[PDB]
RNA sequence: CUUGGAUUUACUGAAGACUAACUACUGCGAAAGCAUUUACCAAGGACGUUUUCAUUAAUCAAGAACGAAAGUUAGGGGAUCGAAGAUGAUCAGAUACCGUCGUAGUCUUAACCAUAAACUAUGCCGACUAGGGAUCGGUUGUUGUUCUUUUAUUGACGCAAUCGGCACCUUACGAGAAAUCAAAGUCUUUGGGUUCUGGGGGGAGUAUGGUCGCAAGGCUGAAACUUAAAGGAAUUGACGGAAG
């Protein structure tokens, strides 16, 4: 069955800390415990170690990422910007 | 032949600027405004004040050696009105009738390619 | 016009009507026998063809599909079947 | 109190040989003193003079040239091309209703590494036998014309030095070629290069500049 | 009065009723 | 476009899916084309194309990963590489 | 411990004697284990490479930037932070950059930096929720927590 | 009741038209609704077109025109007599005045 | 704000918005809405079709997706305008209109909200009833026209048909209380299919319950009591700090 209507993973925190802090925590804590797709082997087996550390169980490749996601939007923007600026420099 | 300056005339609806520079525009030769010719704010942009302002500009030009000018008339521009003020027509005629020679004439009002929000609000200025 | 022969419309005005608006709807398209200039081989081609038809002998495009009637290439002559 | 005009020295402005009437006019600057020379504070000045003045003919009345001084020889100022622009009134007289306006720009560098942005403008032409009120081109044709503008400006600038290009701008060589090149796309009128901007200049070569002054 | 301002007056007055009733929650 | 041609070969022809089958198929000379996914490891990639060079087999580099290569073949699993043994009703061999 | 940014251990060969040198770089986001890192004037514009500031065009996102030539990195070292290259002054061999605080700085164009954003960003987005979480955070930093208010003494 | 079949604007087969500011009072008015007049006036008044041509250093130099397109809201235009109140039947006439 | 050089002038640089003129009784989208170039991504109507399937369909309580602006939460940005607030005027008074500053906001990224005169105050599908000239998209036959390039297989323009659109003009077979309407017609000569809503004016979209929302608020929604009118369209007059 559905156990909690809305708290989800933050049900471990009970009634404490305030709803705004608990719903803000829930958003970012689902992301940090999720499994992400590996860009190397293609499986969805990537999980976080410490912050910024994302390991793949299958191919044992570790990549530096965000605090709570494998890739942040700022890095994705920089990746395309660097790729684009690289094309002009290398013709 | 003639010695050209550039008469940069900024004619708003509250004042009239008669400003003569060199060809580059980096050197100012004479700047007389309609507000230096009257003591009432309501007619700083009057045609009469602009004519007096232009004559003082023309007189200053003659003693420095400027015998002819190019005309670059402008309005306030920007987000505000693009039509020149009432003093811009008088300052041009006064300069021509003062013995100064006239070269090229151009409108150089700054015109946006669509730009900033204009003052007054959504409902305009209610009178 | 109050009185008019609806069962026998003038064939001139009948031809200006839309293809679905005649007494009996009838296509205005037809099939053609296309002679490419290079060789002589009967190839039946739809007037409003959507395919770049090629003759069997040489792999040369005979027609290019358009919005309406297909456009025959230069040197290709058609005869309605 | 001091009449600051007693300390001014007058200099003469000389245009490059690409134009005919090379005596543009006169400027002034604070007289050269021990602390500050007049020469260094005088270079970099930009003069905007009508092209009809540089050529005598009134056919160039709607174009105005920016001349940049970059060498001083006594009382003479050796200027170079700094930009091109149309007069405001000419453009306003070309933009009518019941017709399509098409514009294009491209950033391109010359043979001598002068980086320019060139702005082209054109309008749809009404045919002599046309009956309908408006003259609108479909957006697909306008994209092809815009594409046609860009590849012509890129070709006619990168293959020549700035001086030959200056000789190209005066008779609207690029504008006439665009009109000819777009004949099979759509009839055009008033095809003009309405503005040219210098963005980047190569390392200064006084000898190359001196050849453009006699 | 203006229909828009009459609605605003009632909206502000509905707000007061809710706050007053909350005392005896 | 090349995906539509490849799908017909899987439907009608003969093939092997997987690294171990592809290397075996290169040894026997029964391979007409070798397809390598984009995210295939380079060491395996540079080894597969050394076998294909020896086997004189053209290689086509699929643009998607082994997740996308599997689903193009109508499979519910990942395919890092495959070899085409018999292009059937398709014309994939004529399009490289 | 004590750092929001992960660290990368990168092995280089010694150019003059037969030995491996392990360096401790600040990991930029997207850098992976087994990646080749290129460092020098002629290095290419790839994430993780170490380049002089003059070899990077304007808008290049860089981290672990040297304040002074050869100090091995001073600016933009914490998680999620980076430096934007604003422009160049080749005659004086100087470059203008924008620092994580928003300040513009003029640095020698010979100073080096690592391409990309420092990994681990977005850490501040999550509440700590507990005094114990701050206790464990500062347990491996220094003795600066908790703070008694001076008005209460 | 409904006063005009066009609702005082020129919006048919359309949801929204971006606004423009009135020249006189800077009121936001829809582009189709604004009363627009195109004026091409001489830059120099006819009294001064002679003496300025005589003062010209150029023989036979044509004075440039002043091109402007004016946008007015309904209150500014009616007040400034740009448009006038017409009879009920005369409102329908939309050809330019002769 | 200004002799501490304001305003103005030329040159240069940086930020954010926004895409003028072209721009129209023109186009596209379910609506809200959409206007610089190019590239990429996946859509869409119409037209053409001697392609294919054969009733798969029409409208739809419940339930979904989207939903201007403003507003809420958290980052980023914060050029310009600018609620609040502050100020100079005006006035009998003026917390306002006008003037000068100005914070949220305006922009953007992740989520919320679900409302607008969100209007055509006009549900959707189908058939028919009347003429005309324009216009956008497509197709098909054809020029005293201009042009590729010298002509075609260039493109534009011109003349006819047609399907579909955005509209417009005239008439009233017909409708309506009229204003007006090619639909608001084919309704006492009253029935093609189907969804939603109203029952004199207020009280009142109020109280209460439920539900959604962080909140602001959204959706659903009475009763007591009171009243002979309230209202619609048009006519004449009167008046108007509206025009001639
Ligand atoms: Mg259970
Ligand atoms: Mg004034
Ligand atoms: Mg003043
Ligand atoms: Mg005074
Ligand atoms: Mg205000
Ligand atoms: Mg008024
Ligand atoms: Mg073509
Ligand atoms: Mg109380
Ligand atoms: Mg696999
Ligand atoms: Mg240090
Ligand atoms: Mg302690
Ligand atoms: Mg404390
Ligand atoms: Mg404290
Ligand atoms: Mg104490
Ligand atoms: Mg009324
Ligand atoms: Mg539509
Ligand atoms: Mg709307
Ligand atoms: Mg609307
Ligand atoms: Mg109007
Ligand atoms: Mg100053
Ligand atoms: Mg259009
Ligand atoms: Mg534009
Ligand atoms: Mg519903
Ligand atoms: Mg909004
Ligand atoms: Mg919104
Ligand atoms: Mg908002
Ligand atoms: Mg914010
Ligand atoms: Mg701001
Ligand atoms: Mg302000
Ligand atoms: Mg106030
Ligand atoms: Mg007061
Ligand atoms: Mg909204
Ligand atoms: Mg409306
Ligand atoms: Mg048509
Ligand atoms: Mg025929
Ligand atoms: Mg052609
Ligand atoms: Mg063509
Ligand atoms: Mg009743
Ligand atoms: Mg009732
Ligand atoms: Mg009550
Ligand atoms: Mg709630
Ligand atoms: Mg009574
Ligand atoms: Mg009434
Ligand atoms: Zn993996
Ligand atoms: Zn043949
Ligand atoms: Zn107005």
């Amino acid at each position: 069955t559905k156990r909690t209507k809305k708290v989800g993973i933050t049900g471990k925190f009970g009634v404490r800390y305030g709803s705004s802090l608990r719903r803000q925590t829930k958003k970012l804590e689902v992301q940090q415990h999720a499994k992400y797709d590996c860009s190397f082997c293609g499986k969805r087996t990537v999980q976080r170690g410490a912050t910024g550390i994302w390991n793949c169980k299958s191919c044992k490749k570790t990549v530096a990422g965000g605090a709570y996601t494998v890739s942040t939007a700022a890095a994705a923007t920089v990746r395309s910007t660097i790729r684009r600026l690289r094309e002009l420099a290398e013709a | 032949s003639q010695v050209f300056g550039v008469a940069r005339i900024f004619a708003s609806f509250n004042d009239t600027f008669v400003h003569v520079t060199d060809l580059s525009g980096k050197e100012t030769i004479a700047r007389v405004t309609g507000g230096m010719k009257v003591k009432a704010d309501r007619d700083e942009s009057s045609p009469y004040a602009a004519m007096l302002a232009a004559q003082d500009v023309a007189a200053k030009c003659k003693e420095v050696g400027i015998t002819a000018v190019h005309i670059k008339l402008r309005a306030t521009g920007g987000t505000k009105t693009k039509t020149p003020g009432p003093g811009g027509q008088s300052a041009l005629r006064a300069l021509a009738r003062s013995g100064l020679r006239i070269g090229r004439i151009e409108d150089v009002t700054p015109v946006p390619s669509d730009s900033t929000r204009r003052k007054g609000g959504r409902r305009g200025r209610r009178l | 016009v109050l009185v008019q022969d609806l069962l026998h419309p003038s064939p001139a005005t009948e031809a200006k009507q839309h293809k679905l608006k005649t007494l009996v709807q009838q296509p205005r398209s037809f099939f053609m026998d296309v002679k490419c200039q290079g060789c002589l081989n009967i190839t039946t081609v739809f007037s409003h063809a959507q395919t770049a038809v090629t003759c069997d002998s040489c792999s040369t495009v005979l027609c290019t599909p358009t919005g309406g009637k297909a456009k025959l290439t230069e040197g290709c002559s058609f005869r309605r079947k | 109190v001091v009449d600051p005009f007693t300390r001014k020295d007058w200099f003469d402005i000389k245009a490059p040989t690409t134009f005919e009437n090379r005596n543009v006019g006169k400027t002034l600057i604070n007289r050269s003193t021990g602390l500050k020379n007049a020469a260094d504070g005088l270079k970099g000045r930009v003069f905007e003079v009508c092209l009809a003045d540089l050529q005598g003919s009134e056919d160039h009345s709607y174009r105005k040239i920016k001349l940049r001084v970059d060498e001083v020889q006594g009382k003479n100022l050796l200027t170079n091309f700094h930009g091109l622009d149309f007069t405001s009134d000419k453009l306003r007289s070309l933009v009518r209703k019941w017709q399509s306006l098409v514009e294009a720009n491209v950033t391109v560098k010359t043979s001598d590494d002068y980086v320019l942005r060139v702005f082209a403008i054109a309008f749809t032409k009404r045919q002599p036998n046309q009956i309908k009120k408006t003259t609108y081109a479909q957006s697909s044709k306008l994209r092809e014309v815009r594409k046609k503008m860009i590849e012509i400006m890129q070709r006619e600038v990168s293959n020549c030095t700035l001086a030959q290009l200056t000789s190209k701008l005066i008779p609207e060589v690029i504008g006439r070629e665009i009109e000819k090149s777009t004949q099979t796309i759509f009839p055009l009128q008033n095809v003009h290069i309405r503005k040219v901007k210098l963005l980047k200049q190569p390392k200064f070569d006084l000898g190359s500049l001196l050849a453009l002054h006699g | 009065m203006r229909d828009k301002w009459r609605k605003k007056r009632v909206r502000r007055l509905k707000r007061k009723r809710r706050k007053v009733r909350a005392r005896s929650k | 476009n090349i995906n539509s041609k490849l799908a017909l070969t899987i439907k009608s022809g003969k093939y092997t899916l997987g690294y171990k089958s592809v290397v075996k198929s290169l040894r026997t000379g029964k391979a007409k084309l070798v397809i390598i996914a984009a995210n295939t490891p380079v060491l395996r990639k540079s080894e597969l194309e050394y076998y294909a060079m020896l086997s004189k087999t053209p290689v086509y580099y699929f643009q998607g990963g082994n997740n996308e290569l599997g689903t193009v073949c109508g499979k519910l699993f990942r395919v890092g590489t495959l070899s085409i043994l018999d292009a059937g009703d398709s014309d994939i061999l004529s399009s490289i | 411990p004590g750092r929001g940014a992960p660290l990368a251990k990168v092995a280089f060969r010694d150019p003059y004697k037969y030995k491996l040198r392990e360096e401790t770089f600040i990991a930029n986001e997207g850098v992976y284990t087994g990646q080749f890192i290129y460092a020098g004037k002629k290095a290419s514009l790839n994430v993780g490479n170490i380049l002089p500031l003059g070899a990077c065009p304007e808008g290049t996102i860089v981290s672990n930037v040297e304040e002074k030539v050869g100090d091995r990195g001073a600016l933009g070292r914490t998680s999620g932070n980076y430096v934007i290259i604003i422009g160049h002054n080749p005659d004086e061999n100087k470059t203008r950059v924008k620092l994580p605080s928003g300040a513009k700085k003029i640095i020698s164009s010979d100073a080096r930096g690592v391409i990309g954003v420092v990994a681990g960003g977005g850490r501040i987005d999550k509440p700590l929720l507990k005094a114990g979480r701050a206790f464990h955070k500062y347990k491996v930093k220094r003795n600066s927590w908790p703070k008694t208010r001076g008005v209460a003494m | 009741p409904k006063k005009r079949a066009s609702n005082g604007r020129n919006k048919k087969g359309r949801g929204h038209v971006k606004p423009v500011r009135c020249l006189n009072c800077a009121r936001c008015v829809p582009k189709d609704k604004a009363i627009k007049r195109v004026t091409i006036r001489n830059m120099v008044e006819a009294a001064a077109v002679r003496d300025l041509s005589e003062a010209s250093v150029y023989a036979e130099y044509a004075l440039p025109k002043l091109y402007n397109k004016l946008h007015y809201c309904v209150s500014c235009a009616i007040h400034a007599r740009i448009v006038r109140v017409r009879s009920r039947t005369d409102r329908k006439i939309r050809t330019p005045p002769q």
